[PDB]
């Protein structure tokens, strides 16, 4: 922002809008630095809204208020003027949102408003080619509209004006001379422009430059969309330059601006340069300069002129021509012949020099030849000795600054270094010495440029350095250094450069060490005022780099430098604690930013200033006193430097931090001390975690008595912290325990992971820790008891065997250690203690339950790694059997205290107990031998306890682990089988039957008893279990049994249900029974399922999750209609897909998995296909050699009955028609079988399809209605496309052509229908037949007749016609091209939540081909299983077949 | 581009109302496609085009919808038909009287698109399919030259004249001699107070129709009038009185067309006939009493200045000049331009040479191909060792190194005289090194 900037902002915001123009008028020029537009958001918005209010008061549409307030025009004029002033020296101009109201000012009758607005717009559009981001604000208004002002301004050129109006298609003159009323006299702006041209011509000059500014704006927008040709360049450019030559300042200023606009274009550039004619010595711009120096010119006009000049020198060829004219001689003579020229004029001269001297090298060579450097020296001497001995002059001082910058940048470039020959020959040394000896009165930038030039010249040839040395210059530099440095960024930036240039001479190094100037650089770093600047730029990096360059090239005084830097470190350390935290945070950030370079450099001689001891103590004290955020880069580089420090010498550093932590431990117990310990373990945890490789000596220090004693004292202090809640809160205690546990587990992980650690070395630490924790567990402080036991749980986590082999959970080395500690007795002691304290009613059942679950997890993972658990071997059960008995006792003790939080751990215990069985480490024989073992009885009673627990769980808890592998073994006892069956958890039984066949054999006996309870059982699980049991038993008996199914007899009827699950389960039962009956003789009688079908259609109108319901309905109707031969042929066709792949296909597993649909659909078809057309299956034994649909048995009567159902509600009609679509796609030959009379009912489809028009979208629509109509039309399109019948198509086309001319919507919809009838082609021959028919029917005649008979002169009639063109265009093009190529022709040649759910689901429904439909229909019985027992027995059958 | 035939799928009755509606409507691009497609078969094509042209005829000479807008719509439709498939122009040749009707119906606004329409129609003369070229009634069309046209209209007129030259050379030249005579007489009468910008239309029409005369050629009988016309002292009067004043008074931009006209009036040639398929034999005529050579010698400096202003004049109008007047700079630029239109087809090939011997490898890999291929080959050089410069720099350095090596000491194919070189003596040049000279060429 700023100080006077903020005052201006607030004054513009608050001052009255009457006094706003007056106060604004005081702002004449910008003698200050650039800013950002963010500080004037208030002012910009206020000005925009007041301009909007004013223009709305005027109207903005017709400028009715012809007599307009002078206050308003003065207001907006000042607003635009000082808006230009602000934005011309601003940043972030893309946010300028006041552009939206400027075109009314552009087209305003007031010409001051127009000139101001157009100047602002021109300035903004000038930086289009550079910034490119203001176009968003510019895009608010159309640029092409300004083409109205392209016509040149003449003295009443034409009194007649032509306007363009549509429809009438005429352009005629309008009355302008009337002007009787100010209201009536895109074309409105053009007419207003014509009025401004014609009616008033006294003030035509202002509009004569309005046209010019508008032309400039159109130049800025896009020069391609511009009338630039030979005539414009040959006429207007000469006219503009003549204006610059002759006419007055006010409008020649606009001419100059347009000239800048022209010459920035860089087109016709050679012609432009040859025409503008500055190449002559009396050329234009230097002629204007001769005027300016000779005749007085307005200051603002002079500034505009000289900015234009600076723009001229910026171009390459332009400045080349100017130099060829002889401008160098002009400026040289102007300087060396007359001194009476004003100081600011010579300033403008030297900016011109600063431009052209560096723009091109040829003027530089000429100037060197002309020896103007001596003239520069002389005038510099005159300027300085006028300044010297005399008071401070603003203009004189800044002109001396201009001299310093011109000479400095002249010396800067090596291509401009040719002037360093006549340096000493001139009087430059005298002037620069005078400046140095009197620098107290000069601008710091002057000093910076002087020093930069001096250093660059010295580095150019240090041979001449002594000549400067005895010139007394360095003495003057010393006097300057006596004065304290100012608030100058660049001076301080470049001072090390001059100092290094002094180091170029060794004697200068000697003297600077003698005089100790580096004190200033050292003391620069503690200044808050300069701290801001150091933040702004990269000062710290520069000083650091200069320091390493100094020490590396000149290490002579490195000891003194080391002393000074360490003294400064201690100094900056000193005042940290008694200062505001943020100041020290940022200051330390910068200081360590420059430390980052300062030491620990890879370059040689940097090690001379890397002291581990002193700097380590200082940095540790710093970290120990202040809190530091993690995210800051200060944190990053301090971490880096401390890592090199510790990596240099781990041992001494860790010893030092240990003694420091001990000493601060001996201090008083204070909260800030607690924070100090917090952060010191934070840093040690950081350094341990980052450390990759470790010396064994560091580990020895870790196991050294000092480290263990300090760690144990830290633990003691942490325990003491729990004594007082007031001093340290309980939550703080929990956090400190958590961090201590994290530190301890991290260090234990490091030492254990450390290779070849001494076993007893690890043991002493680990056992001490665990015994201390377990001793602390049974104290009064039970609040952290859960936390402590979680800590020992994490200890059990970390002391883990590598388990490097995948799927390995076994202890490698720690098992013997663990039962060498006798944990189990402690665990049962704590278990009985928990039981007692439960009895003592001092525990919530929830907290007791969580304690039980936590201890259960502890035991689970403790026994996870223990070898040969529950393994009947003679030798290893001396203690393992004892532990098994302990575990059984524990789990029996905690029977009635198991809930959802314990089930997972307890199941993990099971999985550990039965590893060999579940991981099939047996050969199925020794397990069948070893039943007479104590381990077997122990695991069996364990499982008994388990099943007792599970059956005491409601449905919610059972569903959690409803699919676990162990249940294949748990329920293996038929006693447990009937127990769980009587417990009504049949889903487990279903999964067991899926994965194991013995329980399925038990279910085989079970089935007849439960056959009668099928009806009205109201249990979805029971019914699905029945159906799935029947399907597996039938297809298993097909394998060589064939007799079991015959024995089953019965009959089942279904009652009404409102729960959708019940009705869909009944449907699935019907599915299974009918699918078995159609192939196999079943004695269960079932009626016609159509009753259940209409029940489904009724319930889906109300129920949710329609997908299963609709898919089952479709699959059942297809199954009922379809026959055996059709199914077999379809299965063979599907298998052909993978049959043609000729891949490797070595495993039968892939064959079965990718063809599980064929497996489930009909085992006979797949079996005979593989026996006859065997695949490329290796089968585990070498490889095998390898190598229009007509279907019968269909049921068209049901199709006929369904077709004329004519339901009422929406969704069931949708279901009926979707089923119709699927059947007609599957079996088109059914349509060939329809009664010749029934086709009358298609009127229903045609009309209800004509309910909605998708193309002409109306409001008040229904998405379900839309998809209903879409499916209705889809039925007809399928009839025409996928079917090959002729006469029915003839009848329906007759009907549709009869119904077409009824109304506009009917015409449109039937035209569409014919279009996408023709477009989507199922077959080429069918399409050719369709084309022959459609040509034969003369439909084009009637459709085009209805097309033009209804043509009404209406607005949307055009949209209707352009929609109508596509069908007739397409068909006509088809009827012209020959039949062979016509086929290839183509086009253009929570109510809301459920609403969205159904909206998306309706689109999710699609046309399902046979393959994935069959796959998903057998998915229901497969239940996503990857391998059932039927698959295994069938694979064995294939192998043996 | 070929005639298309299919079944007549549309009745002749409905197309009347259909063409009515397309005329009585907008956004008819789709309708344009509709009409073009339905007109596929010959009968429908003929009936539709005759109906539309009769409607347009009634729209102007015989006169809701205004006659002018309906006329422009119908003209646009006729153009849209005639442009594509080139077969709807053939109906004009089939009838040859509908052409008479359409040319008769021509107002001032007609020409702006009638010129394009007739240029497209002229395709019926490309195949010479007229069979009745005696009753075309062209003198009205050639008289409409007096109207106001533009550049593209002139191009269409030129291509129509190119199509109709072999048929109506006599009558076209018969009208053009009188037209040029009256144009030059008008320029002669007003030359005392002539303006090159106000009457810039006059110089445009004169130079344009004289160029059309050149494209038309000359016959034997008209030679009397032609030699009469080439002896107009307006040229001398201008170049001796008005050219000196207009050099210092008026802009030369409007004065250059008069120099083109002076070149053209003597650039008139003699066409005997279009004996071959695509060209007519041309023979240069002579001027006996002309001091035209004296005139071109008088202002040869101005001639060279104007040629330097635009070398493209040599390909459009200044082709009749002798290259002796032209300096070698303009002649060389014209030579470069002339040799670079016949750039032919250019295949791209790679070139590989070694810095040790570029010449030897270049000779080896350049003797194998033929002159045409190596002329059209795009040399994508691949220097061995160094890969650090673009293909253009590779070719430039390859050429420079070749130039160095042909004059290298080891090759000695040419002996140095200093900056230049001459081939080494036959005794010093080995017989096997003669192919090196072909390679140099």
């Amino acid at each position: 922002p700023g100080k006077q900037i903020s005052n201006t902002i607030k004054q513009l915001s608050n001052l009255p809008e009457e006094e706003l123009p007056t106060y604004l008028n005081n702002i004449y020029e910008w003698r200050c630095a650039k800013t950002d537009l963010l500080y004037w958001v208030d002012v910009l918005d206020r000005f925009d809204e007041i301009l909007k209010a004013v223009v709305t008061e005027y109207g903005l549409g017709q400028f009715q208020n012809k007599p307009m307030k002078e206050s308003d025009k003065e207001m907006v004029y000042a607003i635009l003027k000082f808006q230009k002033l602000l934005v011309e020296n601003s940043s972030n101009k893309s946010m300028f949102s006041s552009f939206d109201v400027v075109e009314p000012f552009i087209y305003s009758f007031e010409l001051d408003l127009a000139i101001e607005a157009l100047y602002l717009v021109s300035f903004f559009a000038s930086k289009i080619h550079i910034q490119r981001s203001i176009k968003t604000s510019m895009a608010l208004m159309k640029m092409e509209t300004l083409k109205t002002l392209i016509e040149r301004v003449k003295e009443k050129p034409q009194s007649m004006y032509t306007y363009y109006d549509e429809t009438t298609n005429n352009c005629k003159r309008v009355s302008i001379k009337k002007a009787v009323k100010k209201g009536i006299y895109q074309e409105i702006r053009r007419f207003i422009h014509a009025i401004r041209l014609h009616e008033m011509a006294e003030q035509h000059e202002k509009l004569k430059i309005i046209r010019m500014l508008a032309f400039s704006a159109l130049v800025y927008y896009n020069y391609t969309d511009l009338p630039i040709d030979s005539e414009f360049i040959s006429r207007d450019l000469p006219e503009t330059l003549a204006i610059i030559n002759t006419e007055s300042y006010q409008m020649r200023e606009a001419a100059v601006t347009m000239i800048d606009a022209i010459f920035r274009m860089r087109i016709r550039h050679s012609a432009v340069i040859a025409a503008m004619n500055a190449q002559s010595h009396e050329g234009m711009i230097m002629n204007l300069l001769k005027k300016v120096v000779n005749e007085d010119v307005p200051e603002h006009f002079a500034i505009v002129f000289f900015n234009f000049l600076s723009s001229c020198f910026a171009s390459g060829p332009c400045v080349s021509a100017l130099f060829s004219a002889g401008i160098v001689q002009y400026v040289c003579n102007t300087l060396r012949d007359q001194p009476d020229i004003s100081y600011r004029k010579r300033m403008r001269l030297v900016m011109g020099a600063n431009t052209f001297l560096f723009t091109l090298p040829a003027p530089f060579t000429w100037f060197i030849s002309e020896n103007g450097i001596r003239i520069l020296s002389k005038e510099l001497l005159l300027a300085v000795d006028v300044a010297l001995g005399n008071i401070k002059d603003h203009d004189l001082l800044m002109y001396i600054n201009s001299i310093m910058k011109i000479i400095s940048q002249l010396f800067k470039n090596a291509g401009t270094a040719e002037a360093m020959r006549g340096f000493l020959e001139g009087e430059f040394p005298r002037a620069i010495s005078l400046i140095l000896f009197h620098s107290e009165e000069f601008t710091p930038s002057i000093l910076a440029y002087l020093f930069s030039a001096v250093g660059d010249y010295i580095h150019n040839e240090p041979s001449n350095l002594p000549f400067i040395i005895e010139a007394g210059i360095f003495d003057g530099f010393v006097m300057c250094m006596k004065k304290e440095l100012p608030e100058s960024p660049d001076f301080l930036l470049e001072l090390p450069n001059l100092i290094e240039a002094f180091f170029l001479n060794s004697e200068l190094i000697k003297k600077i060490d003698e005089e100790n100037i580096l004190d200033r650089i050292f003391e620069s770093f503690e200044i808050v005022n300069l701290s801001n600047i150091i933040l702004m730029y990269d000062i710290g990096r520069a000083y650091g780099i200069f320091l390493e360059n100094l020490v590396r090239h000149y290490p002579i005084i490195s000891l003194t430098v080391k002393e000074k830097i360490y003294n400064t470190m201690k100094n900056l350390e000193s005042m940290i604690p008694n200062t505001d935290p943020e100041l020290m945070r940022l200051l330390l950030g910068n200081l360590f930013r420059m430390m980052h370079r300062a030491v620990y450099r890879k370059t040689t001689n940097n090690q001379l200033i890397t002291d581990k001891g002193l700097l380590n103590n200082r940095i540790i004290s710093m970290l120990m006193l202040i809190e530091i955020p993690t995210e800051t880069e200060l944190y990053t580089d301090v971490m880096n430097i401390l890592m090199e420090v510790f990596d240099e010498d781990q041992t001494y550093v860790i010893s030092y931090i240990a003694k420091v932590i001990d000493r601060v431990m001996k201090n008083k117990v204070t909260l800030e001390n607690i924070e100090k310990i917090k952060r010191i373990l934070l840093i040690v945890n950081y350094l341990i975690f980052k450390n990759e490789e470790t010396c064994e000596e560091f580990i020895k220090h870790c196991t050294s008595k000092g480290f263990l004693q300090i760690v144990k004292r830290i633990s003691q202090y942490f325990d003491n912290l729990k004594k007082d809640t007031a001093l340290v809160s309980v939550a703080k205690n929990e956090s400190l325990t958590n961090l201590y546990y994290s530190f301890t587990m991290g260090i234990l992980k490091t030492v254990y992971r450390y290779s070849k650690t001494n076993a007893k070395e690890y043991l002493k630490i680990f056992g001490l820790l665990v015994e201390d924790l377990l001793s602390k567990t049974e104290q009064i402080d039970h609040l952290y008891y859960t936390q402590r036991m979680h800590g020992l749980k994490n200890y059990i986590m970390v002391d883990k065997s590598p388990q490097q082999y995948p799927q390995k959970n076994e202890f490698v080395v720690t098992q013997e250690y663990l039962m060498g500690i006798n944990l189990s007795e402690t665990l049962m002691e704590h278990a009985k203690n928990s039981v007692s304290m439960l009895k003592d009613e001092k525990i919530t059942m929830d907290a007791h339950k969580k304690v039980v679950s936590s201890i259960l997890e502890v035991l689970s993972i403790y026994v996870r790694g223990i070898k040969n658990l529950f393994v009947p071997v003679k030798e290893p059960k001396k203690k393992v059997c004892e532990i098994e008995e302990h575990v059984l006792i524990i789990v029996e003790l905690l029977m009635d205290y198991i809930d959802k939080s314990s089930i997972e751990h307890l199941l993990n215990i099971v999985k550990t107990a039965f590893f060999v069985t579940l991981r099939k480490q047996i050969t199925k024989e020794m397990d069948r031998e070893n039943e007479g073992s104590a381990e077997y009885k122990r695991r069996n009673i364990l499982g008994s306890f388990f099943i007792s627990v599970f059956l005491n769980l409601p449905k919610e808890e059972t569903e959690a682990v409803l699919k676990s592998d162990i249940f294949t073994i748990l329920v293996k006892n038929k006693k447990t089988f009937k127990q769980v069956y009587n417990k009504n958890c049949f889903g487990l039984l279903q999964y067991a039957a899926i994965k194991e066949s013995r329980v399925f054999s038990h279910l085989v006996s079970f089935i007849p008893k439960m056959t009668k309870q099928v009806g009205a059982s109201t249990d979805p699980a029971f019914l699905k279990l029945y159906a799935v049991g029947l399907v597996f038993v039938a297809m298993r008996d097909t394998l060589k049994k064939t007799t079991v199914l015959s024995r089953f007899i019965g009959n089942i009827v279904f009652a009404e249900s409102t729960c959708p699950a019940v009705v869909e389960a009944q449907g699935i039962v019907i599915l299974a029974i009918v699918k078995l009956k159609i192939e196999y003789n079943l004695a269960i009688t079932i009626e016609d399922p159509i009753i259940h079908l209409n029940r489904i259609y009724a319930i889906v109108e109300t129920a949710e999750q329609k997908e299963g319901l609709v898919i089952l309905a479709n699959l059942l109707i297809r199954r009922v209609i379809e026959s055996k031969e059709a199914a077999k042929e379809a299965v063979d066709t599907i298998i052909k897909n993978k049959h043609l792949g000729k891949s490797r296909m070595y495993t039968v597993h892939t064959v079965c998995s990718n063809l599980r649909n064929a497996l489930f659909y009909s085992i006979s078809s797949f079996l005979e296909y593989l026996s006859s057309n065997f695949e490329c299956i290796s089968a585990g034994w070498e490889e095998i050699r390898h190598k229009i649909k007509i279907y019968s048995g269909l049921n068209a009567e049901l199709f006929r009955t369904l077709f004329v159902h004519r339901a009422t509600g929406k969704m069931e009609q949708i279901v009926r028609i979707h089923s119709l679509c699927l059947l007609v796609v599957s079996f088109p030959q059914l349509i060939s079988t329809l009664v010749p009379e029934d086709y009358s009912f298609f009127m229903y489809f045609l009309e209800n399809h004509a309910a909605y028009s998708k193309s002409l979208k109306p409001s008040a629509f229904q998405q379900e209605d839309k998809t209903l109509a879409y499916w209705s039309g889809h039925f007809i399109m399928l009839i025409f496309n996928h079917t090959t019948y002729v006469e029915v198509k003839k009848y329906i086309l007759e009907k549709v052509l009869e119904l077409l001319p009824t109304s506009i919507n009917a015409t449109v919809i039937f035209s569409e229908l014919i279009q996408e009838i023709l477009t989507m082609r199922f077959s080429k021959n069918t399409f050719d037949e369709n084309t022959a028919l459609v040509k034969e029917m003369n439909c084009l005649e009637v459709m085009i007749r209805s097309t033009m008979q209804i043509d009404n002169r209406r607005k949307d009639y055009g949209s209707i016609m352009e929609i109508l063109t596509k069908p007739m265009e397409y068909i006509t093009r088809i009827l012209a091209v020959d039949e062979k190529e016509a086929f290839y022709e183509e086009v253009t040649q929570q109510s809301s939540s459920e609403q969205s759910e159904k909206n998306e689901f309706l689109k999710s429904l699609c046309i399902l081909p046979i393959s994935k439909l069959i796959g998903k229909e057998m998915e229901i019985f497969n239940a996503d299983e990857r391998m059932p027992f039927v698959q295994k027995i069938l694979e064995g059958s294939i192998i043996s077949n | 581009i070929a005639e298309r035939e299919a079944a007549a799928s549309v009745p002749i009755d409905i197309v009347f109302g259909l063409i009515h509606m397309v005329l009585q409507c907008g956004n008819r691009r789709n309708l344009y496609r509709i009409i073009h497609n339905i007109s596929a078969n010959k009968e429908v094509r003929i009936f539709s085009v005759e109906t539309l042209v009769n409607s347009i005829y009634q729209a102007v000479v015989e006169g809701v919808i205004a006659p002018e807008v309906i006329t422009k719509r119908g003209f646009e439709a006729l153009t849209y038909l005639c442009t594509k498939s080139s077969d709807f122009t053939t109906v004009f040749s089939y009838n040859t009287e509908l052409i008479n009707k359409i040319l008769q119906a021509t107002n001032k606004r007609t020409i702006s698109e009638s010129v394009k329409l007739l240029s497209t129609v002229g395709d019926c003369f490309n195949n010479d399919k007229v069979a009745e070229p005696e009753n075309i009634e062209v003198r009205k069309y050639i008289g409409f030259l007096e109207y106001d046209m533009t550049d593209d209209t002139f191009k269409h007129f030129c291509e129509f004249i190119k199509k109709t030259d072999r048929f109506y050379r006599p009558m076209y030249l018969l009208y053009l001699m009188g037209g040029s005579k009256k144009s030059l007489e008008e320029c002669l009468d007003k030359k005392a107070e002539f303006n090159s910008h106000t009457h810039h239309k006059g110089i445009i029409k004169l130079v344009r129709m004289l160029s059309l005369v050149n494209i038309m050629g000359i016959t034997e009988t008209y030679l009397d009038s032609l030699m009469e016309l080439r002896e107009m002292p307006f040229w001398e009067y201008y170049f001796n009185i008005i050219l000196p004043k207009e050099k210092e008074s008026l802009y030369a931009s409007s004065i250059l067309p008069l120099f083109k006209a002076f070149v053209i009036v003597h650039t008139i040639q003699m066409y005997i006939g279009r004996n071959e398929n695509i060209n007519e034999f041309s023979e240069i005529p002579n001027s006996d009493s002309s001091i035209y050579y004296s005139v071109v010698e008088k202002e040869k400096d101005l001639i060279n200045t104007f040629i330097q202003a635009d070398p493209d004049l040599l390909f459009h109008a200044f082709a009749g000049l002798q290259k002796k007047i032209l300096d070698f700079d303009n002649k060389r630029i014209y030579f470069y331009k002339k040799i670079r239109e016949d750039v032919q087809l250019r295949p791209t090939i790679s070139l590989m040479v070694q810095r040790g011997a570029v010449f030897e490898d270049t000779f080896h890999q350049l003797m194998r191909l033929n002159g045409e291929q190596v002329r059209n080959a795009k040399f994508n050089i691949k220097f061995a060792g160094e890969e650090g410069v673009d293909a253009g720099g590779l070719t430039r350095e390859w050429y420079s190194e070749l130039s160095k090596e042909m004059f290298n000491a080891n090759y000695a194919l040419f002996t140095p005289i200093g900056s230049s070189y001459q081939p080494n003596h036959i005794s010093h040049i080995n017989p096997e090194h003669l192919v090196y000279f072909k390679f140099i060429g």
